[PDB]
């Protein structure tokens, strides 16, 4: 208060003149990296192989999400709900008054397949020794660097291709989330108005 | 009944605390 | 192996399982961790005590968001006396159809709520599943807020040092003034502005709260110093509680007694208990000296408070050094505190019921009531387990001696040996004595002569019953009487409304007692004199004794001395709490007992029942637990189940932990190390399992870590199974 | 999606998941050397 | 390793160093009492803490003290 | 004595030559506690800059507005509600997105509140005392502007008159 | 300062840089006529007329505080007189 310190003088911050320049990029970069190793080491987080995979699983889903449009609109897609009686109780989401309200049937079909991709993903992760590209990077791998705000334009099966579409699918994903909470429409009717009408057609 | 906003930013909000939550276990070292 | 007790060297460097077990145990022990300083060790503290009021809060806030979102608040709001509170629904893929159907509410599988959430949101002025989510918002902010604060202050040049923890004045001010007073003072500005036009039916929002006077002569009465106005026009006796009809515009009152509706106190009373609370506190906390030269040094104080004749040695002098450098004499005093004012919640909120509607909720009042006698005994065994610690670990006897002469605290271990004979004489008497009643009255009823059993009145407990206002004993005492000055006084005041919830049968009030009440109070006073012998010789022996003369060489807990020189079992500090917990535990239950068996009776109607039966030991096995225990244990038979159907499953899981417990008690290590090697044999030499080896060396627990884990599997069972049994025979028997 | 699917979203996925990658994590980290 | 002390009030009548179970104490020449002899604890790494050389001490509160601490496998007599 | 602003007092310890703006304005000796000034200096600031743009918005959405129907609004305090929250959570990410990178920066460096902000040079070539000077002008006006703004919401809330 | 004491009455300096110049004589009648105004004042507040709402009147609410107090003074007096003052 005023007879002593609060804050021993030992005990002080120094600026870290190690960031200098930096770009805020490569600041948080360097900050995670320093702050969370073996997680870091690992590949995860904010890292090129993490942009990679996730670009990659966007991507493929931007194709599942039309997809899904196009069966929901040609006449797939089964209808009604699961059958508590086959699946248990925990297929059943409500009783309103004396009618059990389960999970739809739909939503159930699109988990399975959802549920397909996922399983090969879990083989391709826990099958490292025999896939071209790997999950995570092995101690001694150092990550792919940046590509930076602008990756090189360089056409066709090259990796600032991919990187580049992976980018601009995520980009696309949180577009159509943001537009479809602001507005308070369906993902599938925002798709359907960004395509003029020609998947729900 | 509350809205599907309501508890969806309410979520978003203990996602937030959580975030702070690690950080001060991570600050309280291994 | 090399990097789980990080605080710990000598324990990473441990072969066995040992190091797992004992490096969880170890974790908050900051004071015994490697590379340790007084500054770490306070900003450690610190930064978890921030983290540990985060979780209070966002336990505050998941309760709320549960009763906003799955709860019935909203239709509770129109019945409170019908509609049974939901705390949270239930997803359980293990349910069939029939538990689905049974526990079924409303839309969804849902539990009742038995903490009194309802009553209590209720009363102070909410009326809406969204008032709830916002409680839980801002509740999820501040929880936010405290870890920014945890994070920050072990940050370097935000750290505190051991002066700003060591400053005494300064916290206290402000923890007494600002915490206790000034949070008072908010709480009665809520009270009054939200909560007592809520109760007459005018809501008080977030958004009409600058513009809604709380009084319709709106602080001009305060100013002006007419604080009279502020009570005129109190609630009247046909007041509805969440509606205009028969309410008034009073807003701090004496009344006294409860409202006529709900059968609780009166808002407004309680408005001005906090308001002259608060006003107490912010006075008090004036009272230590600070950076402007006057106020107090609580050094001086303690130092000057020796008896001139001298019977207390040289008095105070070293008590000022002796709390401030030791953390666990604070710890111990806090949780003492903490203890008493919890027992007093638990005496209070059911003679004394806050909350609207909160005394016909049978099974919430007494699971409210068990839940705080058990914390209050964990906290009063705690408080004990802490001077123990202090003793061996941060008590100097050089401080608390002056010239030879030993000061208040160092002459308590002077006559140690009169204290703990003198509660060995007190425990030995009242455990001789009520058992030999209790079986006097069990031989002499059974023998079918019951005239012949031993009832003493509480004459005693009864004329204090009288001396406040009950005419039941006739004993025309103090306020039995009506020309006594203690009545003639407060006769214009609170007594007409004290006298008329005092003197009713169906309020908790003051239950009237008999010889039953008699015996059980001295089991209870058995039970606390036994607990606090166990305790007490466990601190002052905590240094040493005959049979180890160097016990603060070994630490608070250690396993033994040897086998030798007599023996040497459970001879440290810490297993003076291990065997008291027992006693703790036994006192609760006994207390417990008592306050739901008399409870039952009353709610039932048959007083009768409790007042002839209470007098044996048969009388409560028969009627209280096998009586009672017939809806718990029928809640799934081969036939069907009911809502019950978890409570009975959670009693046989209380019952197989607590012999579990009784497993980890009764064998002790040696026997366990054997069979592990036996065990270590059968692994090492078996094909298509010699491909995995463990990493750390199978050993059997420690001798401490077993007692504890005995001591654990018991406690936990003990609560498991009474929890269960006091709310399915409540729900089971009343409704 | 309903509010009343949000159950049986989450508890399987608490319940189950943060277990394993708990497991995992914790096994992992006390299993470390030096 | 457990921590094996040796206080001046020997007597040197030798009951601990022939009661260690894994030769931890011996006898060494000494001046302080009349046989001549003291104990010592030269081979604490091989200590158990089964205390069976302070079950045989005759002074009065002991002359050989074990203080239980690390643990370790020859301390903890595993033969695995 | 020692300070200008309250010639009768002494001002405390830490209060003294640099860190313009210093008019020895510490009666309750707050900065005794501070370990250094530099985290309170960033903190009044950002205050003082905050409340200059508030007081201007106050000004401006009094007499100007955009175009559209939802920014009509001219009582800043019915504005806060009337305006969609999409437009403030766009302001209030924005402010995050500056704030984080600053909040990192903050409790470390020497002079917390130098963001580096200067797009049109007015600095470069200034000498030292017009620097202070710049300094001085800022700290002044900002304070200034923090009395103004806690004015204006206080009697907006109390009147509803929110100018003059 | 030492306030810690072994004599027959303590040093003046526990009474505090206020009481400690204090003559026992001016103490001394202060305190029992502080006690006798605090104990009228209990004695019209109450006991010999019932507390109202309409009459509590802050003289002797404010009067009857000397009662504690006195208890004070006195004690002050004593120690003031014991220590030639
Ligand atoms: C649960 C959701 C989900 C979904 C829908 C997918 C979808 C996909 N993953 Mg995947 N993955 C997931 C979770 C998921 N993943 C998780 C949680 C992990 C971490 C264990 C992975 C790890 C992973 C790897 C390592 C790989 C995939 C691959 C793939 C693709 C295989 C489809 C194919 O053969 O196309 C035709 C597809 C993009 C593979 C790929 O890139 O495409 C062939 C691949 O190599 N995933
Ligand atoms: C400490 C408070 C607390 C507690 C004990 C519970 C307890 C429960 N919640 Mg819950 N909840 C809480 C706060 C809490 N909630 C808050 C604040 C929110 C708002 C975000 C929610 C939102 C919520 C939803 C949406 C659902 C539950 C559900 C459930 C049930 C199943 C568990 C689950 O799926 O959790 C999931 C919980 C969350 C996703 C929110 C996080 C919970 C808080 C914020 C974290 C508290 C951490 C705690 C202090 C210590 C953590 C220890 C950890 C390190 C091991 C269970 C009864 C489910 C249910 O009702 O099933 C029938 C369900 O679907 N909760
Ligand atoms: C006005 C200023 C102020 C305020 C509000 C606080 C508030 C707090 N400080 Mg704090 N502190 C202050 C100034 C202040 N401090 C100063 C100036 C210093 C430096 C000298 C400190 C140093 C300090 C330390 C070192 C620590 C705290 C801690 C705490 C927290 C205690 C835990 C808690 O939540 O209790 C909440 C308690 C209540 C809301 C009230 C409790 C009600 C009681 C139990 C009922 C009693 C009623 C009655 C007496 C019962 C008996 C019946 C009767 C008949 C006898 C609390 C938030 C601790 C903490 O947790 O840090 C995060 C801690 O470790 N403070
Ligand atoms: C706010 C109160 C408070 C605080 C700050 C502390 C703080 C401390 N205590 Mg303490 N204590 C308290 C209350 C408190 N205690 C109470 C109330 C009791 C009486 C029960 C004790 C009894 C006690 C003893 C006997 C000892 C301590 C010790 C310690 C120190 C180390 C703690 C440690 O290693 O934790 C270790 C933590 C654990 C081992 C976790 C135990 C978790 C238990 C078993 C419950 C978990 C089971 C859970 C209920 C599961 C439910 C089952 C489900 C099926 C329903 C530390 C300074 C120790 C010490 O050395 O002090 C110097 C020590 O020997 N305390
Ligand atoms: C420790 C508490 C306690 C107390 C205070 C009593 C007291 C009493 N019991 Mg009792 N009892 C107890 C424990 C106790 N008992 C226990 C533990 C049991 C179970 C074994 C019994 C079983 C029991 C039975 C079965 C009976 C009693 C009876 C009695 C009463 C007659 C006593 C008697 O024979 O006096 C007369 C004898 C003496 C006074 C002996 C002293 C005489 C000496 C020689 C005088 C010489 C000096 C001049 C008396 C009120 C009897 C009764 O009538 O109850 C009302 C009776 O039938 N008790
Ligand atoms: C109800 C209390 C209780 C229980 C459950 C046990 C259980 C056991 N005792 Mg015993 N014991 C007890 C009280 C109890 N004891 C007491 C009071 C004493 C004091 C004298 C002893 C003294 C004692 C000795 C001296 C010995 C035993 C032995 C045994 C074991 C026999 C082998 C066996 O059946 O393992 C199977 C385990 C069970 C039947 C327990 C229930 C397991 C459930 C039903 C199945 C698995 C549940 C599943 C894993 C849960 C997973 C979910 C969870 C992770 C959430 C077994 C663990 C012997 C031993 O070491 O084992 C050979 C032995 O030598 N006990
Ligand atoms: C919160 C805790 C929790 C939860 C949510 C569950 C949930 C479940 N338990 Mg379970 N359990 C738990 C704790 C829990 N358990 C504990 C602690 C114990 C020990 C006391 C048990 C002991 C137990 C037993 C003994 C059994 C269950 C069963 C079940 C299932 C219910 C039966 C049914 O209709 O499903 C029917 C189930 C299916 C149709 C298939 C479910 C298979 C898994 C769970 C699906 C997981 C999908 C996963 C994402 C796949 C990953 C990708 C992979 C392909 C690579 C359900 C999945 C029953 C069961 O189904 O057994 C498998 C059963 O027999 N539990
Ligand atoms: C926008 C975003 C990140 C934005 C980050 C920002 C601005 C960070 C800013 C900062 O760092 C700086 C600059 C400096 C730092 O000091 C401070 C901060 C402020 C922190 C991530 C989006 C991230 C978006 C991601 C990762 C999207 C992933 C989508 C996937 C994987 C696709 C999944 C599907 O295909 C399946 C699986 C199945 C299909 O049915 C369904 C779908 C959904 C189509
Ligand atoms: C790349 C992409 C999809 C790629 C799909 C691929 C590779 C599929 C490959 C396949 O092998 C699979 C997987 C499976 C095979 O069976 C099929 C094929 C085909 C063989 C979608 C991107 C989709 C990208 C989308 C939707 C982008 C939306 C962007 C928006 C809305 C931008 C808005 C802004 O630009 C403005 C308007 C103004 C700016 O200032 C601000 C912002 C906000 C940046
Ligand atoms: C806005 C402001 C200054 C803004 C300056 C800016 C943005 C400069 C930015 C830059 O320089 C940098 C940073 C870096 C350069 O490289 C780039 C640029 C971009 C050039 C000062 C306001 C300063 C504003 C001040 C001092 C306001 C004082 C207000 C008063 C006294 C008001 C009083 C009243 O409002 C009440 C109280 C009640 C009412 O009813 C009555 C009245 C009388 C109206
Ligand atoms: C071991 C130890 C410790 C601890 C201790 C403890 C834990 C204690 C407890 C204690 C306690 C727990 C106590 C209690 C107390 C109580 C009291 C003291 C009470 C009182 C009361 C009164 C006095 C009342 C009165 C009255 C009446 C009766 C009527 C009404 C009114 C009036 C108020 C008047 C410590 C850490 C410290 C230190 C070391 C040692
Ligand atoms: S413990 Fe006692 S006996 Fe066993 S070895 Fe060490 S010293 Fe010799």
């Amino acid at each position: 208060g005023t007879p002593f310190d609060t804050v021993s003088k030992d005990e002080l911050a120094v600026e870290n003149k190690a960031m200098a320049g930096k770009s805020v990029f490569e600041r948080a970069m360097a900050d995670f990296n320093g702050r969370y190793p073996a997680v870091a080491a690992l590949g995860l987080g904010p890292s090129a192989k993490a942009e990679r995979w996730n670009g990659r699983h966007a991507m493929f889903g931007w194709i599942v999400l039309l997809a899904t449009g196009y069966a929901q609109a040609h006449g797939l897609l089964p209808e009604g709900g699961m059958d508590a009686k086959e699946w248990g109780t925990w297929v059943i989401v409500s009783t309103t008054n004396g009618e059990q309200v389960t999970i739809p049937a739909a939503r159930a079909a699109i988990a399975i397949g959802h549920l397909h991709f996922g399983a090969v993903g879990v083989f391709a992760a826990y099958s490292k020794n025999s896939v071209k590209d790997r999950l995570l990077l092995e101690p001694g791998e150092k990550d792919e660097a940046p590509a930076g705000l602008f990756p090189a334009l360089r056409p066709g099966l090259t990796k600032e291709a991919e990187m580049l579409n992976g980018r601009v699918a995520m980009l696309g994903l949180v577009a159509l989330v943001a537009v479809s909470a602001a507005t308070g429409q369906d993902i599938l009717s925002v798709i359907d108005q960004g395509l003029g009408g020609l998947l729900l057609k | 009944m509350i809205y599907d906003s309501q508890v969806y930013i309410a979520l978003v909000i203990a996602v937030v605390a959580s975030v702070l939550a690690i950080r001060l276990g991570a600050t309280l070292y291994n | 192996v090399y990097k789980f007790p990080k605080f710990s060297k000598a324990l990473a460097e441990d072969p066995s399982t040992r190091r797992i077990w004992y490096g969880i145990a170890t974790a908050h022990d900051f004071e015994s961790h490697d590379a340790m300083t007084e500054s770490k060790l306070y900003q450690k503290i610190f930064a978890s005590h921030f983290g540990h009021i985060a979780i209070i809060f966002l336990w505050t806030a998941g309760n709320l968001f549960h009763v906003a979102w799955q709860g019935n608040f909203e239709a509770w709001i129109l019945n409170p006396l019908k509609v049974r509170p939901i705390a949270h629904a239930i997803w359980d893929p293990h349910f069939g159809q029939a538990a689905y159907k049974a526990f079924l509410k409303t839309s969804s599988p849902a539990n009742l709520a038995l903490s009194g959430v309802y009553e209590w949101w209720y009363t102070i002025g909410m009326r809406t599943n969204n008032d709830l989510y916002q409680g839980s918002f801002f509740l999820i902010l501040l929880s936010s807020l405290l870890l920014f604060a945890g994070w920050l202050h072990l940050q370097p040049s935000f750290r505190p040092s051991l002066d700003w923890f060591k400053a005494n004045e300064y916290r206290l001010n402000h923890h007494l003034s600002g915490l206790f007073g000034v949070s008072s003072l908010a709480w009665t500005g809520h009270l009054v502005h939200v909560a007592i036009p809520e109760s007459r039916g005018i809501h008080v929002g977030w958004d009409n709260f600058l513009t809604v006077l709380p009084h319709p002569e709106g602080l001009t009465p305060f100013f002006s110093g007419n604080w009279k106005a502020y009570a005129q026009n109190p609630d009247t006796a046909s007041h509805i509680f969440g509606s205009g009809e028969g309410s008034g515009t009073a807003i701090l009152t004496f009344l006294g007694g409860f409202h006529p509706q709900t059968k609780s106190l009166w808002l407004t009373d309680m408005a001005h208990h906090h308001l002259a609370i608060a006003v107490l506190f912010i006075v008090a906390g004036h009272m230590y000296r600070t950076n402007w030269l006057i106020g107090h040094q609580m050094k001086l104080i303690l130092e000057a408070h020796r008896p001139p004749g001298g019977r207390l040695g040289i008095g105070h002098i070293g008590l000022y050094e002796t709390i401030t450098n030791s953390l666990h004499f604070q710890l111990g005093l806090a949780l003492a505190a903490l203890g008493v004012a919890t027992s007093l919640t638990a005496q209070h909120m059911y003679a004394l019921p806050p909350y609207a509607f909160l005394a016909s909720n049978f099974p919430t009042q007494a699971a409210l009531y068990t839940h705080h006698q058990y914390i209050a005994g964990f906290l009063m065994v705690g408080a004990f387990a802490h001077g123990a610690i202090f003793f061996v670990r941060d008590y100097d006897p050089a401080v608390n001696t002056r010239n030879g002469e030993k000061n208040v605290l160092a002459r308590m271990l002077e006559h140690k040996e009169a204290i703990i004979s003198h509660l060995s004489w007190v425990s030995l008497f009242l455990g001789f004595h009520t058992l030999g009643i209790y079986v006097h009255n069990d031989v002499v009823v059974a023998f079918g002569q019951p005239e012949k059993q031993i009832l003493v009145e509480p004459l005693f407990a009864e004329w204090i019953q009288a001396a406040s206002g009950k005419t039941l004993y006739n004993f025309d005492l103090l306020l039995a009487s009506s020309n006594s000055p203690a009545s003639v006084a407060s006769s214009q005041l609170w007594l007409p409304g004290w006298l008329s919830a005092i003197n009713d049968g169906k309020n908790s009030l003051f239950l009237p007692i008999g010889p039953g009440d008699f015996l059980v109070h001295h089991a209870i006073a058995l039970g606390l004199h036994t607990t606090t012998l166990i305790l007490v010789k466990g601190a002052l022996d905590a240094r040493g004794s005959k049979l180890m003369p160097d016990k603060k060489d070994f630490g608070y807990s250690f396993p033994c001395d040897g086998p030798g020189r007599g023996g040497t079992c459970d001879i440290s500090a810490w297993d003076a709490f291990y065997l008291a917990m027992f006693w703790m535990l036994n006192t609760i239950g006994w207390v417990t007992f008592y306050w739901h068996w008399k409870h039952l009776t009353l709610w039932q109607g048959n007083q009768v029942q409790f007042n002839e039966s209470s007098n044996y030991i048969m009388g409560w096995l028969r009627d209280y637990l096998w009586l009672n225990s017939s809806p718990l244990i029928n809640g799934y038979n081969p036939f069907g189940m009911n809502s019950l159907s978890v409570w009975a499953w959670m009693f046989l899981f209380g019952h197989l932990v607590w012999a579990t417990g009784f497993m980890f008690l009764i064998s002790w290590r040696g026997y366990w190390q054997e069979l592990i090697e036996t065990i270590v044999w059968a692994h090492e030499r078996t094909p298509l399992a010699n491909l995995v080896r463990w990493k750390d060396k199978p050993v059997a627990l420690s001798i401490v870590q077993a007692r504890l884990v005995g001591l654990a599997h018991f406690t936990i069972g003990y609560v498991l199974t009474y929890a269960a049994f006091v709310i399915a025979s409540t729900i089971g028997k009343l409704g | 999606m309903s509010l009343d699917l949000l159950p049986s979203f989450f508890v399987p996925l608490v319940g189950l998941v943060l277990p394993l990658f708990s497991i995992i994590g914790l096994f992992l980290y006390i299993e470390k050397e030096n | 390793s457990h921590t094996v002390k040796i206080y001046d009030t020997c007597i040197g009548c030798t009951q601990c160093v022939r009661a260690c179970p894994t030769d931890v104490l011996e006898m060494v020449p000494w001046d302080g009492c009349k046989a001549g002899q003291i104990a010592s604890a030269p081979r604490t790494e091989d200590c158990v803490g089964c205390k069976r050389c302070e079950t045989a001490c005759p002074t009065d509160f002991l002359s050989v003290r074990v203080y239980l601490g690390g643990e370790t496998t020859r301390s903890l007599g595993l033969a695995y | 004595a020692q300070s200008k602003a309250l010639p009768f007092l002494k001002a405390p310890a830490k209060l003294d030559g640099s860190l313009a703006g210093d008019f020895g304005f510490d009666p309750m000796g707050i900065s005794d506690q501070v370990a250094n000034l530099k985290y309170v200096r960033a903190a009044e600031l950002k205050h003082c800059r905050v409340a200059m743009l508030g007081f201007l918005g106050w000004v401006v959405q009094q007499y100007v507005h955009l175009p559209g129907e939802i920014y009509a609004e001219s009582n800043p305090l019915k504005a806060l509600t009337s305006v969609p929250l999409l437009s403030q959570i766009q302001i209030f990410l924005f402010i995050g997105a500056i704030e984080l990178a600053t909040l990192d920066q903050t409790y470390t460096a020497d002079k917390p509140w130098d963001l580096g902000f200067d797009p049109l040079n007015f600095s470069k070539g200034k000498s030292e005392q017009q620097m202070k000077d710049l300094e001085v002008k800022e700290l002044k006006n900002g304070r200034v502007a923090m009395i103004a703004i806690m004015g204006l919401i206080a009697q907006t809330l109390y009147t509803g008159v929110p100018l003059f | 300062e030492s306030t810690y004491w072994e004599g027959k009455a303590p040093p003046s300096v526990v009474l505090g840089p206020f009481l400690s110049k204090i003559p026992s004589g001016v103490l001394g009648p202060a305190s029992l006529v502080a006690l006798i105004v605090g104990s009228y004042c209990t004695h019209e507040s109450n006991i010999f007329n019932t507390l109202t709402v309409d009459t509590i009147y802050p003289a002797y609410v404010l009067g009857s505080f000397l009662t504690p107090i006195s208890w004070g003074l006195h004690v002050a007096a004593w120690i003031q007189k014991m220590n030639k003052a």
